[PDB]
């Protein structure tokens, strides 16, 4: 079973550091006055977990039978989920609690079917059916009838929050984890629940003693397919202390051998960079411009070494400035 | 006719410069069965496509040259009916997909598809090949791919770059230098010994050679202008003629020169409307004004300097604009500011 | 009989058949060795036997017979876009596994799955990887993915979780230079003294496109009919290189400084048809290589050609940027 | 209701006014204002703005400025604006640039200008000249299909090097010669497949010196009555 | 728990008399409702500015009762194919109905810009062969994706951005229909939030009364998931680089907030900083603009932002 699935908290007490959303909904929920429902916000915070868990507490053990979870990207078609709602809508239950528990995992990429099918959904089974909505991206929810829904923002959790969960992990997993691995986890994934434990699943599978191995900051990049930020130390100080040639040829070694993009190198220099201490700022302004310009200009295609060099002239011509 | 069109060579053994692309092209045409993809690139008015009629001359025989045009219609998407001009004979085709504009790919695909279905095999001629979109060189690759049993293209561009890398590896590179001067005076030479054309020295053909910049067109119909313009008798006094549009120009750079005022920036408005009103192209007019700014005597390294600067900016924008009129006058404005 | 590329011609069968992958070659022998085998990850740099080793692994797997009915290729950079190759994978996945033979059963492990080779994945947008990574979510079970690419940071992390990766080392000089002698020896191609050499640089040694450059050289060869060895500025021709004494010239021009005869150079280059992309290109490996300029210069004219190759990017001019850039280079 | 022909040459009037864009001005009429008055007409405003930009005689130059850097900067910021337009229209869902577009067409290079109008707010020329730029396509483009099986040239090498040869084999044999060069201009003409239509089509695609119009006006009327006549009197290839 | 009401949709303009905005295709609407003649009609104008609300405006009007087959609106894009939406509004002008003199049957098609040059000719031949019937009405982006041959016989009309006059008049119309409490942050705060788009400022606000009940700027912004024009403005305003950076670093991007929403919330706050001389507003509006098209195209990336803020600083510290 994935991770995800595995440590989705069972009830609304383990959820952590939402706690105005989860008193509103529980206020929301104990009233039996349930309305539909809008989660949106990045990923991995607890949309899908704070769904089962009020689920679980309306219904329990007979939740299956009014409940359905389905995924708006699915591959199967639009047309075919929206006929698989309608089935589901015509169901009847001899209890009378509740309502049906629609709940539309990803719907904001519906960037035609919010208005085709969406608003008939929403509308047509307003009398039977509680409607929850779940959005992680900017505003692609069709605000024409996305006014029918009670709005809830979910902001990123709080990295103690990030950290107790997991060493909860860990500790049911029985693995071990070194801390620049759990720092590197935290700061690839920013906030992502799902990223963490996707990537410390992934990370358990390769080792060859799961129970006995110990996972490092190297598998975890290795795994997450980032930059690691010593090759972008190195192609840094190579930069700013050797010559051309020297510098040039460290470039093209670690960003071919490494199989870093000229683009993500660049974005890990800029990060790394903007932790220097300069003196004068013109060294900042002409860093920025003249990376952002060569960014842009990868993005069109381009020469791939002339790139390279200009990033290497640029890096130098800004620190000239002292 | 013209004596540009009367003289082309009609075979590969009458061609008179580029004696190695000849001998190539003769050892190509020896095994027409292994004929692979060609792209002729190089300078305009080089003789490219003369050498791929001549080439096909000599694989299929006098027959190419019994050309008949024709209009193909295509239902698109949304059934918006389009009319492309199709060039034909009983052995090749010749087709244009950049006058479809960004519709050349479902175009190229279809008729490609349609000459394949027809069927050794059926030799297909794109001109303008550099200018045709990414989505139509990739499906020009693919078609390549597909039917390279039925079909042999001959691409004709004057540049290689626009080209995509896999049809650069799919296909046969041919390089079609410029004729020197020596080659285009001994054809206008021969032209002339032809139309019977009084000459007082071969130095008038070498002043044509030399302004005509190496375009074998251009010399021709420069040299039959000349000799209609002195009743067929060319001295060594004759004045170079040059085109309208060019005279026009000259004069544009003349009065940038001379004086730089906003008057006379929109008196240069006035003229480069005149001359984007007859279908002279905006880049071209920018690389001539260029060109002609540059040549000024009085002008010193740094003005120079600021004018091709200026003239890439402004050609860049030129590639990345809608109105051409608007890149063209702050050009010229820019131009005017560094000279005064 | 039908004429096949040289690429496809020399690929290694089976993977002890390849050179300079020994890390990438034993840890997939190890996962052949497991009966399961996870989604694969190739990167590395061009021409370093991805492809060939991918296609090694499956024909060991299904054998020479069943490997053609078990196995889609598609490349990412399809012009068509995203919809179609997911569509093309969804139809691959949804028809059912073949049934192996007898023979084939009896004789190679022939799994259950049905393996999708993607090329040139980090060519494709974070919304193409997302839907990508659905698919290979949806049909796990009947298709196992190998993502084929030059960068792995390029791909998303989402997708790259789901994939072991292994990485390619780039081919030795030495190793690609054989390689290339050997295919040479096998399709009777004569060259002269250091005309492989040039093919390697030429190709910055990508195998792939040294092999393709080998074998457009023979063809160029055989239509040149005097049966003698290729040079190097054949293959020079064929790849639009510009001859290193016009490089030479247009360097010499840049120094001596005046405009009118850097112009008037660069107006006869102009006629000669060579590409200023090429130009731009080398005077960059020129100048950036060269021990005789100081930091200062090399950090001028790196943005100088950087500003002159994205304006040539743009669709511009090739005159007017070529003089433009050897004008700014003569001005340091 | 036609006041709103009006409505562009008083947004540009108003737009290029130097009393808005001072320290004083700017506070009564402020940038959002500016911003409006573009999207009060955002069809017409752009090009009124390139029109009449530099008809303005300045009250906004800076120490040390003419007001030829100051059209020269209006100028390159109008080509910005020309660029972000032509984004905005290719794909939509670009429409958010409209501010950037407004920004860079109509009010910036109006700030570098502004002043006291020398003139009259003229309309702008452009839609008339792409019009005539239009039909002249046109009419090249039906010229190269009909003699494009006798020269080897695309249309815009036809435009640039063919014709004024066409000219002085079709033209100026009427000029040196009377009526007698009637056969040799017939002979011409279907040497390459040419019309009646075409050749009066060709003779207006001639600018600066070699315009045609009073050439033509000044040959006698017999001639092109015989002309006409003797086409008209046998048959032609197709 | 009961049956609700959206107030976008219950607020809705029905009549002409209801529309706010551009008060001279208003009246223009106004006195052609007023004569009771209908003739072809085509709006033209940026989207989302409620073009085809003025033609519903108008069919509420001349038509009054029996609206059920008497106006079809049909999107020239429909996913369901141009021949078919053709075939179905040729079935719908072919039904003719009882109808008052000047008052004839109303076909709306939305986007009818993006319509090829076959459709449109086979459009207007039907709209011509059933003229006297059904008036063809299309709304249009820009009015230079259609053919001549419609233009010739359709009225023009020109439909514009709503200024923040008319958003602050139907926001206080709104509010005094309803029972909210409101201030004038609030409400400054909501226009500020809606650059001229009705829809986004109704929704905003009921949103805001829905939460919060009072509406104030701290509510306004809590409900918008824009940044706040406080940040923007401290680092736009900031005299050192570094801390530009600095903020931009912690209260946007590591909140969540994508690229596009910064710098739109940058030119909303650089377009209004009085405090700044408007040269160097222009400028830094031309950067905000710059690194704007660069994010479109593709590069939302962080690099792009700290970039703008550095050239704005450059601008700002010449
Ligand atoms: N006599 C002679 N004329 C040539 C030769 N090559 C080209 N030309 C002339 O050059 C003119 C234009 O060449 P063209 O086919 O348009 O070449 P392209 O436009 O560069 O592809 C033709 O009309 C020919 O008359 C040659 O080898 N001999
Ligand atoms: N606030 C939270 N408290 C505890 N666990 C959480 C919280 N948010 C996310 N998680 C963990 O993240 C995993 C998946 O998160 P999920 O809710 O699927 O993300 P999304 O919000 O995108 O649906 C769950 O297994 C859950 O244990
Ligand atoms: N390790 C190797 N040993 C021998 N030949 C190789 C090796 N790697 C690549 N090649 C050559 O490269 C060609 C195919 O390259 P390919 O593997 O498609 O490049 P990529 O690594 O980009 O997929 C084959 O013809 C093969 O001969």
């Amino acid at each position: 079973l994935p991770w995800v699935e595995k440590y989705r908290p069972e009830t609304l007490d383990e959820v952590y550091g939402q706690n105005e959303v989860i008193t509103t909904v529980r206020k929301f929920v104990d009233e039996g006055k349930l309305p539909h429902l809008l989660f949106y916000g990045p990923p991995g915070t607890g949309k899908t977990s704070t769904i089962v868990a009020l689920a679980r507490e309306i219904y329990g053990k007979n939740y299956s039978n009014m409940v359905l979870e389905l995924n708006a990207s699915d591959d199967r078609g639009i047309d075919v989920v929206r006929n698989q709602i309608k089935d589901f809508a015509s169901t009847r239950q001899i209890f009378s609690k509740g309502f049906k528990l629609i709940i539309l995992d990803e719907a904001d990429a519906m960037t035609n079917a919010a208005q085709n099918a969406l608003r008939r959904v929403i509308e047509r089974y307003t009398k039977n059916t509680r409607f929850c909505v779940l959005a992680n991206y900017a505003h692609k929810l069709t605000p024409a009838l996305l006014s029918r829904c009670t709005r809830f923002r979910f902001q990123p959790l709080p990295q103690e929050a990030i950290e107790r969960r997991i060493a909860n992990v860990l500790v049911h997993e029985k693995l071990k984890l070194s801390p620049n691995a759990e720092k590197a986890l935290i700061e690839l994934s920013n906030g992502d629940m799902r990223r963490v434990l996707n990537v410390l699943q992934s990370c358990k599978a390769t080792l060859d003693n799961p129970d006995e191995d110990e996972i490092s900051d190297d598998v975890i990049y290795e795994c997450c397919g980032a930059p690691r930020p010593s090759d972008l130390k190195a192609v840094l100080k190579s930069i700013l202390e050797d010559d051309w040639g020297t510098a040039h040829y460290t470039l093209n070694k670690v960003r071919s051998a490494k199989g870093l993009a000229l683009i993500d190198l660049i974005e890990g220099i800029v990060k790394i960079l903007e932790d220097y201490e300069l003196q004068n700022e013109e060294t900042r302004v002409h860093l920025l411009t003249k990376l952002a310009d060569i960014e842009y200009s990868i993005s069109k295609g381009g020469n791939d070494q002339i790139q390279g060099s200009a990033v290497i002239g640029a890096i130098k011509a800004s620190f000239e400035n002292e | 006719s013209l004596w540009v069109d009367k003289y082309r060579p009609k075979s590969l053994n009458a061609l008179s410069h580029n004696e190695e692309l000849t001998n190539f092209l003769k050892s190509l045409s020896d095994q027409p069965r292994d004929l692979p993809h060609l792209l002729l690139y190089g300078p305009n008015g080089t003789g490219k496509k003369t050498r791929c009629m001549a080439l096909l001359e000599s694989i299929f025989g006098p027959g190419v040259y019994r050309l008949k045009i024709d209009v193909r219609q295509f239902v698109t998407a949304s059934n918006r009916k389009l009319e492309l001009n199709v060039v034909s004979s009983p052995y090749h085709l010749e087709i244009t997909p950049s006058d479809m504009g960004n519709n050349d790919r479902i175009v190229i695909q279809e008729l490609l598809k349609e000459v394949a279905q027809m069927e050794r095999y059926k030799c297909v001629i794109i001109n303008e090949a550099n200018s045709l979109t990414k989505d139509a060189q990739a499906a020009l690759r693919r078609t390549m791919e597909k039917y390279s049993k039925n079909i042999r293209l001959i691409m004709v561009c004057d540049s290689m770059s626009p080209i995509i890398a896999p049809i650069k590896s799919r296909c046969l590179l041919i390089r079609c230098p410029a004729p020197s001067d020596s080659e285009i005076s001994t054809i206008l030479s021969d032209v002339v010994t032809n139309e019977r054309i009084q000459l007082e020295t071969k130095d008038i053909l070498k002043r044509i050679a030399q302004a005509s910049n190496g375009n074998l067109r251009v010399s021709l119909l420069m040299l039959e202008s000349m000799a209609l313009n002195n009743e067929l008798a060319l001295k060594s006094s004759s004045p170079i003629i040059k085109p309208d549009w060019i005279i026009v120009i000259h004069k544009l750079t003349r009065k940038i020169v001379k004086e730089r005022s906003v008057n006379s920036l929109i008196e240069c408005r006035a003229v480069l409307y005149d001359l984007l009103a007859h279908c002279i192209p905006a880049n071209i007019i920018l690389k001539e004004l260029t060109f002609s700014l540059l040549d000024v005597e009085t002008l010193n390294t740094t003005n120079k300097s600021s004018i091709i600067e200026y003239s890439s900016v402004f050609d860049e924008r030129l590639s990345l604009g809608n109105k051409a009129i608007f890149h063209l006058e702050g050009f010229i404005a820019k131009v005017m500011c560094c000279l005064d | 009989l039908a004429q096949q590329p040289w690429v496809e011609k020399y690929r290694p069968k089976n993977l002890d058949e390849v050179t300079a992958q020994d890390h990438a070659v034993t840890v997939l022998k190890k996962t052949l060795k497991s009966a399961n085998l996870p989604h694969m990850l190739f990167y590395g740099p061009p021409g370093t036997g991805k492809t060939s080793t991918i296609l090694a692994l499956t024909k060991e797997l299904y054998g020479p017979d069943l490997m053609k009915s078990r196995i889609l290729e598609l490349n990412a950079s399809d012009e068509r876009g995203i919809s179609i190759v997911r569509e093309k994978v969804k139809n691959f996945a949804r028809l059912t596994v073949s049934k192996p033979s007898k023979h084939d059963l009896e004789n190679y492990p022939c799994p259950p799955y049905k393996i999708i080779i993607l090329d040139e994945a980090d060519s494709m947008t974070a919304d193409a990887q997302s839907a990508l990574r659905r698919t290979m979510e949806t049909y796990s079970g009947v298709t196992r993915f190998c993502l084929i690419c030059n960068y792995v940071t390029r791909i998303i992390d989402p997708l790259a979780s789901r994939c072991s990766k292994f990485r390619f080392k780039a081919l030795d000089a030495s190793n690609a230079i054989d390689r290339l002698r050997f295919i040479s020896e096998q399709e009777n191609v004569k060259c002269d003294d250091g005309v492989l050499e040039r093919i390697l640089d030429i190709s910055a040694g990508d195998l792939r496109r040294g092999i393709t450059l080998l074998q457009s050289a023979s063809k160029g060869a055989q239509y040149l009919g005097d049966g003698k060895n290729i040079t190097s500025t054949q293959v020079e021709e064929l790849a639009g290189v510009v001859p290193h004494d016009i490089l030479i010239e247009i360097v010499e021009k840049v120094k001596s400084g005046d405009f009118d005869e850097i112009k008037k150079y660069v107006n006869t280059f102009m006629k000669s048809g060579w590409s200023a992309a090429s130009v731009v290109n080398q005077l960059h490996e020129y100048y950036i290589t060269n021990d005789n300029f100081d930091t200062n210069f090399k950090n001028q004219i790196s943005w100088l050609l950087f500003t002159t190759d994205s304006r040539l990017n743009n669709g511009t001019n090739e005159h007017i940027q070529l003089l433009n850039l050897l004008v700014k280079i003569s001005q340091l | 209701e036609k006041n709103i022909a009006l409505k562009p040459f008083d947004i540009a009037h108003k737009m290029l006014d130097g009393q808005i864009y001072s320290d004083i001005g700017s506070r009564n009429f402020t940038l959002n204002d500016k911003i409006a008055l573009y999207f009060d007409d955002f069809d017409f405003t752009p090009l009124m703005i390139q029109e009449n930009y530099l008809s303005t005689r300045p009250s906004v130059l800076k120490p040390g400025q003419s007001h030829l850097e100051a059209v020269a900067e209006a100028a390159n910021c109008i080509s910005l604006g020309d660029i972000v337009e032509k984004k905005i229209r290719s794909s939509e869902q670009l429409w958010s640039l409209l501010p950037l577009h407004a920004v860079l067409s109509s009010v910036y290079p109006a700030s570098k200008v502004a002043g006291h109008m020398a003139g009259r707010i003229n309309f702008t020329a452009w839609l008339g000249q792409n019009s005539k730029s239009a039909k002249y396509y046109r009419l090249l483009q039906e010229i190269h299909y009909h003699t494009r099986l006798g020269t080897s040239t695309d249309k815009i090498g036809l435009r640039l090097d063919y014709l004024p040869t066409f000219r002085k084999r079709l033209l100026d044999p009427f000029l040196k010669q009377g009526a007698d060069a009637i056969s040799s201009v017939i002979e011409v003409m279907d040497d390459y497949y040419l019309t009646k239509e075409d050749w009066d089509s060709i003779m207006e695609f001639f600018v600066g010196p070699d315009v045609t119009t009073a050439i033509i006006k000044k040959i006698p009327a017999t001639v092109k009555s015989g002309f006409t006549r003797k086409y008209n009197s046998m048959t032609h290839p197709v | 728990l009961s049956l609700q009401l959206p107030w976008v949709e219950k607020y809705r303009p029905q009549v002409l008399s209801d529309i706010v905005g551009n008060k001279e295709t208003i009246d223009r609407l106004q006195q052609i409702a007023k004569d009771g003649n209908m003739p072809h009609m085509i709006i033209s104008g940026m989207p989302g500015i409620g073009k085809t609300t003025s033609v519903h405006c108008l069919a509420h009007e001349l038509l009054g009762r029996s609206y059920a087959d008497g106006v079809l609106e049909l999107n020239a894009s429909d996913d369901r194919g141009i021949d078919v939406v053709r075939n179905q509004i040729k079935h719908f002008a072919q039904k003719k109905l009882h109808l008052p003199p000047g008052k004839h049957k109303i076909v709306i098609l939305d986007e009818a810009d993006s319509m090829t040059a076959g459709a449109q000719q086979a459009l207007r031949r039907t709209m011509e062969l059933y003229s006297n019937s059904t008036r063809f009405a299309f709304a249009c982006n820009q009015s230079n994706k259609i053919i001549e041959p419609l233009q010739s016989r359709c009225a023009i009309l020109r439909y514009s951005k709503l200024s923040d006059e008319d958003v602050l008049k139907r926001l206080l119309q709104i509010i005094k229909l309803e029972d909210v409490k409101y201030t004038n942050d609030g409400l400054e705060a909501i226009i500020f939030t809606a650059e001229g788009d009705m829809r986004q400022a109704i929704n905003n606000l009921q949103s805001t009364v829905a939460g919060h009940g009072l509406v104030n700027a701290d509510n306004v912004f809590k409900i918008v998931d824009s940044p706040h024009p406080l940040i923007v403005k401290k680092m736009l305003l900031a005299s050192n680089l570094e801390d530009s950076i600095q903020i931009l670093r912690t209260d946007l991007w590591k909140k969540g907030y994508s690229s596009i929403d910064i710098v739109t919330t940058s030119f909303r706050v650089t377009k209004n900083l009085a405090q700044v001389k408007e040269s160097v507003r222009l400028e830094m509006i031309k950067e905000i603009g710059l690194t704007h098209m660069r994010i479109l195209e593709g590069v939302g990336t962080y690099l792009q932002l700290a970039s703008m803020l550095a050239k704005i600083h450059k601008l700002n510290n010449k």
